[PDB]
């Protein structure tokens, strides 16, 4: 049940970024992750979903077109690429889970979540 | 009046996998609701999983999933434990217990216990 | 596993009542399943307390007793002597026919 | 309506090389997963190759597999059966299938294509 | 990799029969099987989909049945438009091998 | 005291079929006059016990199973029947006694574009002993070729989404499931009628 | 795209009384929402999924309710160690939201 990400640090804008998201302990596939953001000094906002098998990648109306999510069930991580990011997207991004055989955890919730990777933009 | 009894100890290879066996008597099998304890020494109890010998039913522990295949035979009044893939955090005391009233439904009490057999993994 | 938390070890003066706490889960106790008792003398199999939350087999003096309240749970040893230093199991379900026991209990004398 | 116009064949030497183009767009395309069967003329059909949804891992026939290479450019919209080292026998119509669903739990392939043919002789 | 049966692998109706077709299979699919109708000159296409359902571009006089080791494509009133031959087709396990072919000739 | 019915039928979310709960009804009395008046209960079908005389009756215990599914599958909720619920996800006994409810829930477990987490089993080695449950989500040897821990060709995932939408016909839409079971021992009755 | 609105935006209390947080949907929401607690400088996890059960996990002293539009999170008793932010996160669309969070205080 254990979550941690990587590849987050400092970038110019307009540069791409995988982001992972390495999965332990829960069976990877039955779930549908998420991207969760945390701006500096702000609430949590939205970003990103897959589905069970990677149907259907859906985003928010902020980041859409720009980001690309991919998916990786071998290896059971996870893998954010975004494409010219902006000035104004600068935050924390956390890894996410929710499935609802009641046995494992809360139905349409975030459960688990990662320790969080702090992408930043620089200058 | 009614009772369980076992088979003796064993001592099995890394790697090897143990049946353990469970000689009920007392009465009749087909009424039995046949559930396997583990007890690790110095440590408390845990549960294996049920067996209904009326239906062939085996419903295991989230824990034992994949590991073990309780079965049981109708003739000799035995339920066995095939559990497989022994490794060195298996050396244990293996209790086999009746459910006590019930046996369409296994949710009850466990009485009798039968007696103890430390299948033991070493070299 | 054992979703069920016990106290580790309970003791006393001879000649008292002692409790040992059951504390379950809405998931176990709080579906409506109940919740017996086992009695480990140490170098044998475990023994049969209490069934069906209060009740007694033939066998057992009444110097035990238990109870259920709502997600926790209790049974009290009265008059202990050289017959408690033993392991007592806390016993139930949950509700998703799986089992649980609990952690451990540890009743010594003073 | 989903389209679905194939190219190439014609005649080669026992021996030779042949590019076979499933190549019509019809739809959403990357998010598919295309195959390849065959007939050959007057026999029954036969299957012979197919590719996943993004060109990871294929899947060859029985008597088909190390004499093929099946290759997709999933951007070009274009999907290659790419003939090397052909016996006689392989002498037929080579249709294209379109699978029906998104991704999993494969099966029940849903349209299929026109078709080009290839021939033998010397 | 199972290899398919079809019966018949022949026949002569006319109009206003009433045709059963049967693939047998000898590892036990379960409803993982489609049907084709081929006319001859150009390619096949899908009829009937996952055993029951039926696609969109046909009329409702064939109709699938079947689950298992046998299934039953059944046709209520025949048609002068039913002048091919049939498949059947297995996708359970991923080598698919398509039946034989049964020539529906009129007379 | 009366029944604990309100935390079984009312509850908030309910669990998928190849995973569901079980809970234990105990010491109360058994008042279906607050269940039986509720008409829309498309499905009030009862195996084993008739309906309507269920309160001049005394039981042991009652277990509430709980689970959601499509329409076109609440006639595989039955003693002796199949399908891709019956043989992969939740098998009644043959010799079962209970009632099986069945009402619809378009409003309550649907939303728009899916709602992708009440999953089901497509693939499993063998048909399911009855009342057992299935938990594990190992990939599903279907060929010969065994492909090990990595999925693929002859080897797949057993679970898919329902993929509910509101916008489904009446077959496709989420008929939510409550399939109550009773039993009788020789012991001191807990649950019975007024 | 659902907007969700939680009331109040920045509340204050003490030790022991009881709290009420509120939050407003824009169309309906088939009790599908979810309440999170965030500590400042860790990662926030669940107390209240579909807005009436509990995460086994969570002290017994929280408590939600609400179906249809506008929905409540009452805290029953306050204790030092949940003074931290709340979120108000749905579960309806195909873009999820989250809420603005109410900071909690002392006297
Ligand atoms: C569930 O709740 C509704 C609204 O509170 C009520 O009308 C209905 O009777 C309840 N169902 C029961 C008690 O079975």
């Amino acid at each position: 049940v254990q979550l941690v990400e990587s590849g987050g640090g400092v970038v110019q804008p307009g540069r791409s970024l995988r982001l992972s998201c390495a999965a332990s302990g829960f069976t990877f596939r039955t779930y549908a992750m998420h991207w969760v953001r945390q701006a500096p000094g702000k609430g949590l906002e939205w970003v990103a979903v897959m589905w069970n098998d990677g149907s259907n990648k859906y985003y928010a109306d902020s980041v859409k077109g720009r980001f690309t999510i991919s998916r990786d069930n071998s290896k059971n991580t996870l893998y954010l690429e975004m494409n010219s990011l902006r000035a104004e997207d600068t935050a924390v991004y956390y890894c996410a889970r929710e499935g609802v055989a009641a046995a494992g955890s809360s139905s349409d919730a975030f459960d688990i979540w990662g320790q969080g990777t702090m992408v930043t933009v620089s200058s | 009046q009614v009772q369980l009894v076992q088979s003796g100890a064993e001592v099995k290879k890394p790697g090897s996998s143990v049946k353990v066996s469970c000689k009920a008597s007392g009465g009749t099998f087909s009424s039995f609701a046949i559930s396997w304890v583990r007890q690790a020494p110095g440590q408390g109890l845990e549960w294996m999983g049920g067996i209904i010998p009326i239906y062939g039913t085996a419903n295991y522990a989230q824990k034992f999933q994949g590991r073990v295949t309780i079965t049981a035979d109708e003739s000799t009044s035995t339920a066995y434990m095939d559990l497989s893939s022994l490794r060195s955090e298996d050396t244990a005391v293996y209790y086999c217990a009746r459910d006590g009233s019930s046996t369409y439904y296994p949710h009850n009490w466990f009485d009798p216990w039968g007696q103890g057999t430390l299948v033991t993994v070493s070299s | 596993q054992s979703v069920l938390t016990q106290p580790p070890s309970v003791s006393g003066a001879p000649g008292q009542r002692v409790t040992i706490s059951c504390t379950g889960s809405s998931s176990n106790i709080g579906s409506g399943y109940d919740v017996h008792w086992y009695q480990q003398l140490p170098g044998t199999a475990p023994k049969l307390l209490i069934y069906g939350n209060s009740n007694r087999p033939s066998g057992v003096p009444d110097r035990f007793s238990g109870s259920k309240s709502g997600t926790s749970a209790s049974l009290a040893i009265t008059g202990l002597q050289a017959e408690d230093e033993a392991d007592y199991y806390c016993q139930s379900y949950d509700s998703s026919l799986s089992g649980v026991f609990g952690t451990g209990t540890k009743v010594t004398v003073l | 309506e989903v389209q679905l116009v194939e190219s190439g064949g014609g005649l080669v030497q026992p021996g030779g090389s042949l590019r076979l183009s499933c190549s019509a767009s019809g739809f959403t395309f990357s998010s598919y997963a295309m195959h390849w069967v065959r007939q050959a003329p007057g026999k029954g059909l036969e299957y012979v190759s197919s590719i996943s949804s993004n060109g990871g891992s294929t899947y060859y026939a029985d008597s088909v597999k190390g004499r093929f290479t099946i290759s997709r450019d999933n951007s070009k919209n274009t999907l290659y059966l790419q003939m090397s080292s052909l016996r006689v026998e392989d002498a037929a119509v080579y249709y294209c299938v379109k699978h029906y669903q998104q991704q999993l739990l494969w099966g029940g392939p849903d349209v299929w294509g026109q078709g080009t043919t290839v021939t033998v002789s010397s | 990799d199972i290899q398919m049966t079809q019966s018949p692998v022949s026949l002569s109706a006319s109009v206003g029969d009433r045709v059963t077709i049967t693939c047998r299979a000898s590892q036990s699919i379960s409803t993982w099987l489609a049907w084709y109708q081929q006319k001859p000159g150009k390619a096949p296409k899908l009829l009937i989909y996952e055993t029951s359902s039926l696609e969109s571009g046909v009329p409702s006089r064939f109709s699938g049945s079947g689950s298992g080791t046998e299934f039953t494509l059944t046709i209520s009133s025949l048609q002068p438009d039913d002048f091919a031959t049939y498949y059947c087709q297995q996708f359970n396990s991923y080598p698919w091998t398509f039946g034989q072919g049964t020539k529906v000739e009129i007379k | 005291n009366l029944c604990p019915f309100d935390e079984v039928f009312n509850a908030t979310r309910f669990a998928s079929v190849y995973a569901w709960n079980r809970k234990r009804i105990s010491n109360c009395v058994a008042d279906y006059s607050v269940l039986y008046n509720l008409a829309p209960f498309f499905t009030f079908k009862c195996y084993g016990v008739s309906p309507t005389k269920l309160n001049d009756l005394c039981f042991t215990n009652v277990y509430a199973d709980s689970f959601v599914i499509r329409g076109d599958e609440v006639r595989q909720i039955a003693p002796g029947q199949t399908g891709n619920i019956a043989d992969y996800n939740y098998k009644l006994p043959d010799d079962f006694t209970g009632c099986v409810i069945a009402w619809n829930s378009n409003k309550l477990d649907s939303k728009v574009s899916g709602n992708y987490n009440y999953l089901y089993r497509l693939f499993r080695k063998s048909n399911l002993k009855p009342f057992e449950r299935d938990i594990s989500t190992e990939i599903y040897q279907a060929g010969n070729k065994p492909c090990n821990g990595v999925a693929g060709f002859n080897c797949y995932f057993p679970l898919r989404s329902y993929s509910f939408r509101p916008t489904y016909g009446v077959g496709h839409q989420p008929y939510r499931v409550v399939v109550l079971s009773f039993e009788l021992l020789h012991a001191p009755a807990t649950v019975c009628g007024p």
